[PDB]
């Protein structure tokens, strides 16, 4: 479904932008490891 | 000038709030001052916040509490705000209201200017050019500023912003390759901090040099209102006139916006966005705006207004109206003031628009665009780093992520981390950036020419 | 579009701008061909009304009030009397204007045709001479814009020539180019003569004391590039001519020639 | 906003009738 | 005649005594003479929203009542000054006051009345000639570059009965003088137009031709037309002066009207520092800009209503310039910030806020703002026609596209240029972006393309599918490498490289390419597009041989090709002749021909 | 045909009354001269922001996002000026045109003017990007009369099964579509496949059309047949087994 | 109040400022780690990072907490509050002392082998709120946290 289904306000809004910046950096920091996973299986293709 | 007899009215129709309702005026203008006289013989000043046919409703700036109809006096002074203005309020310390609090006498004026000001010309406002250099490495070397440049400092409740601004304005000067002055005004300040201001600049010696206003957290709100511009009509004077270069610094413009609600509200004005009078946007511009060098003077005037952003919401609009009225900003971060990191200023996010003009050769020297360049690149790619460490674990980390690493943390300790009483010259903030720099091997400084590799890298 | 008082006052204000058209390209009454085909617009000018008379046939229909059908007529008179206008002193001939005439009412639509682009390239060199002061490029521009007139009023506009159309192309050139470029100016003013298929191309054409005038440039810039004393006798022994010529430009040509070779 | 438009409203109104 | 001030409250003022006054009428309170704007009445009072500080306003100050809503006033001396929104010569009062600062009710004549002006008659009109509105009476030499053609007012007409003889004359004189139904009227050579009344045409043509810039991008990807509508993504490092720069300079345009419409201070006083020092090339000569560019300059500070005015005031002064057949380029630099003064003027109205705080008719005033540009089929008598081009910029916050602002501005427009931070990064100067860049005028310009450059259509079409389809491969480069690509789309690749690096991005510093005729573009493209096909055949008709050609034969091969293609650029416009670049670019055709020919 | 014609620089007030003038004009035309009018009214949104704008003027009580309170009756007003009628011939066909402001259906101008009128066409960025013309997104698109408009008789008696299996199947690929992008290709079924492809070739084939080209209602279900053999009987569910045996095998 | 009170912490209680501050360090360098270890995984994590999230784990569980109703801590003196901030503040830099003195070479020291190694230093650490101010003296107290100090520099040392 599309929303979260908190209810809006100001700390919801607070609440709701910490947790866009925490899926992002959980993001970044999961295609970081893809990306270190990716080239040890690319070089042990190559080897 | 004035040659006429002043009117003082009994005529007291009304007090509602901060206003005193008078009738029977004699011709009222808008926004005359007003000296009234309560039955026990204290006395109070005033303004004429609004007027109709012969009603006057003056704001009183203490309270209302105490005042009567039928036995308060009040005369109007028959002009408008005016504050005396001379190069003697250099080296002084002033209440909002232009009043000195430093024991010493009331300002012999040179000349008398309407605090409200008048809008500087496009046409003559000239590009700000030239640096004016704070001490701190974390702005001097990375976000430094241009005189005439508005470049507020972002900061949450709780950081140290006080404490950078009594920095600034105790270190800032010319650049030196006496016509440098600070007109610090605390806005909304409370008495702790009020009195670590006066105390501070006083010790240190800066004070020849600083006109102090303070305006205490109890202190009137109108007078709150009125103090920054008190503060920008000293700096028009001093720079304009008296051709010296002056830094305003606005501390607590948050503290302002509070003041102009509550004085909105009086009014009875339905409120805008998130609370705040819809005409904030022009009102902190001709605040912001009475700043940047002119046509055919050397005197220019720059500004550092300083904003406690509430909940830390770029978006609130004291922080977005000063980002679109203002040329740049300078984050203050909570995650490296924890980490007892000082200044904690965040250069990531921090930006100054203008600092093209402010660096450079005949300015701060040669190599100073390509010293912030690679700086900033290697501090990018270092907090990049230093979250893949966490993935992938030390021991697998390549030998270039080992020097970012170790750039973060020396660039951490030794640039940004100062400690409030060294000064350091823009000329000593780049030695440290080279002596940062030189972590890493010419090759991976891909941001600075060889020209200048070659010039500056070695030693 | 217009509101209607606009509109009527429009009307009225354009009849009046074709009756003044016609008066000033043809203040004989010679083309009666084209005074024909205006002759239900004329006729409000030939007769004394006022503005408010006219205005009043407007309303009523009586004279042609479809502003876009008189916008193209007048179209049509307008570059007609740009075309008459602009080549001033070269009276041009009565067949050729009512040929030309019919030409541009023929055109479909005016404003992008190559005759209204010919006569803005012809006016942009008209404009520029009318302002600017002698020069080695004003008096190269002068000269050839006079040649460029002479054959629109022999022609025509509306026509390929290769003459007019070289004249064009190098005129406007010879505008565009920058003032400090004095050997190109003078590169560009020789190719032109040297290619134009005539021997005296500015005979007749130009005044002689301006046709002097421009023997003098080429005279002034050909002699300080010179080497013997005799070579520069006979340049000024050249610079008695009152006309140039091909041939006299072949003379200079071996003049500086010779000089060299002397070197 | 709404709410606060129409109470000043009122409140003029008011002001107006005690005249 | 005067009104009495009778209450003061802000800006807010109430006047007794104005029963005369009109709605919206402008009136001079106070004894400085403050501006303010009649926005409400009832019985004999006016209340008058004063534009300047009303500070010592005081009940009894006189309130002179201006018989005219806010107009800007139109003549000879627009061209090369400065004016605020509310059209105050800021050169002027600074050079009469000697003061930094703009005085409080300053009451300066917008077009100096001191300076004579060379004026001649239009030789045919004669006493009793009936004559029209925007019917042209005479021409001022106001500049070398710019010849100022007297129109008679929209709304005016009659049977003239004195028209001045050719001679020098000044704004206060009566130049003309004419009749309608025994009313006279004499007319100097000024005059005054509501600025936001549009300025009346017999018909508004389509915007069926260019609006050149010399920038490839601009001119070729995403062309705009005399009298178009366009934004501009506006930041910090983005680099709308590319655009600004190369409009004033070198486009086909005859006018440029620039609007700074609240800006910076400083961001201000840098388009005052460079606008006067620009030149540009008009009959072999350099010129400066100023002598065909008018600048509607305010900065944040200024009075609100200077700032909503700022447009209007801009877009009418190039109305009035567009009916004298002129083509006039008008840029306001942020109607975000345009928007936000309206805005700030609602909330200081009290009225209900809509969508995001913004009023309940920005998108009306957008819309009818962007209306008035256009190619138009001018006014009056001597048949013309003009164009208004406006390549209004917005700002949206951190490129967020969904602010009112914005999504009116992109609704409303028919170009986008969208500019890129992050191609100014990379150096890929014009900065613009590409992909998200359109231009909606594309079908308008096949009538003119197919007449005067037949081949640029297809040519065009093809570039952007290059451009699209190395889009597309950027993301299997990374899931699988470079190498796992097909031939097909290794071509691809390095012609898009190719595009990229040698005809998009363009070194505006530089003599042979800061303007790029569009001869020398669409040679350009054809040759890049020319070796798109070969190659693509080539790799094509050999891919089932046993000698199958490869892109790395191709870049073998071929290597002097690739270096010419790239080397394109160099040829200058001023150096080498139109026919030396065509016939170049027809040898470089050649030579890759013979080439793929002696390979396939 | 009829114009009235209200520009974007001409009178805003002036908008409120122009849909009135013009169904005033179709009701003349339909109930009393008996003609089959087809009326269309060109952004309703410029004209709920003129009625926005008289709201606030007059101080009203606002609805969402500022406008008045009224709007659902005054859209109404327009709107029903529609539809035939007991004893004469005509009939008003509306077509209202509006733009949804930041592509946001749930937009009052939109929400209200899909709970007044009997459907509404849906076209979608999500389609012009990818240049598919018309980009009517079927899914968000609904015709409350078609209910009666097809069947046996009225044009042909699978109507109603192919229009219903066609907006299941479409559904269903836009699902497939989104999981993909999470899963990827490798970890698809094969009735996922199935959809994907259907998906596709029925926006290639069904939704894109030319812009001058008239398909009869028989063709635009050949289509629509065409493109359900995709899949097996079993997977349509919609569709009764009477409908599937005479139609699918063909 | 910080600036205000160092006059008086370096007149009265010298060591407490730098405790203070390293306390604070730990403390926001668990915030940042504990985002890695919950949205990726504990494995990638170094020694010192080990040291890092049990010793501000030791802080936050036996530092900062204080159960008000009970007997011993109630309310708790500076004297006590400062002993035990700096054992456990000691002990940070000497695990940390420890790690980084055996990185690089054949017996690297790691978080697995301090905590095995000195359980029992760990558990006096954590009972050191314990000490009652009521019926412990002032000196009892001080002397507690010194035997603590010197059986976590004996620890140490026999480690190493």
């Amino acid at each position: 479904k599309d929303r979260i289904e908190i209810f809006p306000s100001r700390m919801a809004q607070t609440i709701m932008k910490a947790r866009l910046k925490g899926a992002q950096t959980g993001r970044n920091l999961l295609k970081k490891k893809s990306d270190a996973l990716t080239l040890r299986f690319r070089q042990i293709l190559k080897k | 000038y004035l040659s006429q007899p002043r009117l003082t009215y009994k005529t007291v129709s009304g007090v509602n709030g901060p206003l005193v309702i008078l009738d029977h005026v004699k011709f009222p203008r808008y926004a005359e001052i007003v000296h009234l006289t309560l039955p026990d013989g204290t006395k109070r000043s005033g303004q004429v916040l609004e007027v109709s046919g012969s009603k006057a409703v003056v704001q009183v700036f203490e309270g209302t509490s105490g005042i009567d109809a039928k036995k308060t006096s009040c005369e109007f002074t028959g002009d408008i705000l005016r504050t005396p203005v001379s190069e003697d309020m250099l080296g002084r310390v002033f209440n909002g209201s232009g009043k000195p609090i430093d024991r010493g006498p009331v300002v012999l004026a040179e000349d008398f200017l309407d605090i409200m000001g008048q809008p500087i010309n496009p046409q003559c406002r000239i590009y700000p050019e030239e640096m004016i250099q704070t001490g701190i490495s974390a702005i001097d070397g990375m976000n430094s500023i241009a005189r005439g440049q508005k470049i507020p400092i972002f900061s949450a409740a709780g950081l140290p912003h006080n404490e950078i601004a009594a920095q600034i304005c105790r270190q800032a000067g010319l650049v030196k390759k006496e016509n440098f002055a600070i007109v610090f005004a605390a806005m909304g300040v409370n008495m702790e901090t009020a009195r670590f201001f006066k105390s501070d600049f006083e010790e240190n010696g800066s004070m020849d040099n600083v006109c102090l206003f303070l305006n205490l957290a109890n202190d009137p709100t109108i007078e709150r209102i009125i103090t920054p511009r008190l503060a920008l009509t000293t700096a028009e004077f001093l720079a304009y006139q008296c051709e010296k270069h002056v830094l305003v610094i606005l501390t607590d413009m948050s503290s302002y916006a509070e003041a102009l609600r509550e004085v909105s509200a009086a009014r009875e004005e339905v409120p805008g966005r998130r609370g705040f009078p819809g005409y904030m946007y022009t009102d902190l511009a001709t605040i912001y705006e009475r700043a940047g060098r002119v046509e055919g003077r050397n005197g220019s005037i720059t500004q550092i207004p300083i904003l406690t952003m509430p909940n830390d919401d770029i978006t609130h609009p004291i922080p977005d109206l000063t980002g679109y009225i203002t040329e740049g900003q300078i984050y203050v971060d909570r995650q490296l003031h924890n980490r007892q990191i000082y200044p904690p200023i965040n250069v990531l996010p921090s930006l100054s628009r203008l600092m093209k003009s402010a660096i450079g050769e005949g300015m701060t020297r040669k190599d100073h665009a390509d010293v912030s360049n690679q700086l900033y690149a290697c501090y990018a790619i270092g907090k990049d780093v230093q979250a893949m460490k966490a993935v992938v674990g030390e021991e697998a980390l390549t030998s270039d992520d080992l020097l970012y690493l170790e750039f973060l943390q020396k660039f951490e300790k030794n640039f940004i981390t100062q400690g409030p009483y060294e000064n350091r010259t823009v000329y000593e903030t780049l030695d440290i950036g080279w002596q940062l720099l030189r972590i890493f091997p010419k090759e991976m400084l891909k941001r600075i020419p060889q020209s200048t590799l070659s010039e500056f890298y070695p030693r | 579009g217009l509101t209607s008082e606009q509109y009527h006052s429009q009307v009225v204000g354009k009849i009046g701008y074709i009756a003044r058209c016609m008066q000033t390209i043809d203040p004989e009454n010679n083309l009666k061909k084209i005074r024909e085909d205006y002759q239900d617009v004329l006729i409000w000018a030939e007769k004394n009304y006022r503005f408010e008379e006219i205005l009043e046939a407007s309303k009523s229909g009586k004279c042609p009030n479809d502003l876009d059908a008189l916008s193209r007529r007048s179209l049509i008179l307008q570059e007609l009397l740009r075309l008459v206008s602009s080549i001033s002193p070269f009276k041009m001939k009565l067949d050729l204007i009512e040929s030309q005439y019919e030409k541009m009412k023929q055109h479909v639509n005016l404003w992008k045709s190559d005759y209204h682009v010919k006569l803005n390239q012809l006016n942009q060199l008209t404009d520029y001479l009318k302002n600017a002061a002698p020069t080695p490029k004003n008096n190269f521009l002068r000269a050839m814009t006079s040649v460029l007139q002479m054959q629109i009023a022999q022609y025509g506009i509306t026509e390929d020539n290769e003459g007019i159309n070289q004249l064009f192309k190098l005129g406007l050139h010879l505008l565009a180019m920058a003032n400090e470029k004095i050997d190109e100016q003078y590169h560009l003013f020789k190719g032109y003569v040297k290619d134009q298929p005539e021997e005296s191309p500015f005979e007749g054409i130009l005044p002689a004391e301006d046709q002097k005038i421009l023997v003098k440039t080429m005279i002034d810039y050909a002699m300080p590039k010179l080497s013997s004393k005799v070579l520069q006798d006979k340049l000024s022994a050249l610079s008695s001519s009152d006309v140039l010529t091909k041939t006299l430009l072949d003379s200079i040509d071996r003049i500086v020639k010779e000089n060299e070779k002397l070197n | 906003f709404y709410r606060l438009k129409k109470i000043q409203e009122k409140k003029k109104i008011i002001k107006e009738k005690s005249e | 005649t005067f009104g009495y001030v009778h209450g003061v409250s802000g800006p807010v003022v109430t006047a007794c005594d104005m029963a005369g006054a009109a709605m919206y009428e402008l009136v001079r309170v106070g004894h400085s003479e403050l501006v303010g704007e009649i926005i409400r009445l009832e019985g004999d009072m006016a209340t008058i929203q004063v534009y300047e500080e009303t500070s010592g306003v005081s009940v009894g100050d006189p309130v002179l009542r201006t018989g005219k809503p806010l107009s800007v006033e139109l003549g000879p001396g627009i061209m090369g000054a400065i004016f605020d929104g509310i059209q105050r010569p800021l050169s002027d009062i600074s050079s009469q006051t000697q003061s930094i600062y703009i005085p409080r009710g300053v009451n300066v004549s917008a077009l100096s009345r001191d300076i004579k002006w060379e004026f001649i008659p239009s030789k045919n009109l004669r006493v009793g000639s009936h004559i029209t509105g925007g019917d042209i009476y005479g021409i001022v030499n106001e500049n070398s570059l710019i010849k100022h053609k007297i129109m008679l007012p929209p709304r005016s007409r009659g049977s003239v009965t004195y028209i001045a003889p050719p001679g020098n004359y000044d704004a206060s004189d009566v130049v003309l003088e004419l009749e309608f139904e025994g009313v006279k009227e004499k007319l100097s050579m000024v005059q005054v137009w509501p600025v936001r009344q549009v300025r009346p045409v017999t018909e508004k043509l389509p915007a069926n031709h260019p609006l050149l810039t010399g920038q490839r991008v601009l001119d070729a990807l995403f062309p705009c037309v005399q009298g178009g509508t366009t934004a501009i993504p506006g930041a910090f490092g983005c680099g709308k002066t590319v655009i600004s720069q190369s409009l004033s300079k070198y486009s086909n345009s005859d006018v440029i009207i620039y609007v700074g419409c609240g800006e910076r201070g400083n961001e201000m006083s840098e388009v005052l520092r460079d606008f006067p020092e620009l030149t540009m090339e008009v009959d072999g000569k350099v010129e400066s800009i100023m002598k065909r560019t008018a600048l509607v300059a305010n900065t944040s500070n200024m009075p609100v209503a200077a700032r909503e005015a700022s447009i209007y005031t801009g877009i009418t002064l190039s109305e009035y310039f567009r009916d004298m057949g002129y083509h006039v380029s008008m840029m306001a630099d942020s109607t975000s910030r345009w928007a936000e003064a309206l805005r700030e003027i609602s909330g200081r109205l009290a009225e209900m806020p809509a969508d995001s705080g913004y009023p309940a008719y920005l998108g009306a005033r957008l819309a009818s703002f962007y209306e008035r540009a256009g190619r138009v089929k001018c006014l009056g008598n001597p048949e013309r026609e003009g164009s208004v081009s406006i390549v209004g910029a917005v700002s949206p916050p951190g490129g967020d596209f969904s602010d009112p602002v914005t999504s009116a501005t992109l609704g409303i427009v028919q170009v986008f240029w969208g500019l890129d931070k992050k191609l100014a990064q990379r150096k890929h100067f014009p900065s613009v972006n590409w992909l998200i860049s359109y231009s909606k005028y594309m079908r308008a310009l096949d009538e003119y393309y197919d007449k005067h450059f037949t081949e640029f259509v297809p040519l065009r079409t093809k570039a952007k599918e290059i451009l699209q389809e190395e889009e597309d491969l950027a993301e299997i480069v990374q899931l699988v490498g470079k190498a796992s690509l097909a031939e097909t789309d290794k071509i691809t690749l390095e012609v898009a490289k190719l595009i990229k690096d040698d005809f998009l991005q363009q070194n505006g510093y530089t003599p042979y390419d800061r303007f790029c005729p569009f001869y020398k573009t669409v040679g350009m493209l054809s040759n890049m597009i020319s070796f798109y096909d070969m190659a693509r055949r080539a790799v094509e008709t050999t891919a089932q041989s046993d000698n199958k050609i490869t892109w790395s034969i191709i870049r073998e091969h071929m290597g002097e090709i690739l270096y010419k293609l790239s080397s394109m650029k160099f040829k200058d416009p001023v150096k080498d002749g139109e026919a030396k670049i065509k016939a170049d670019y027809a040898q470089l055709l050649e030579d890759m021909q013979n080439a793929f020919r002696s390979l396939e």
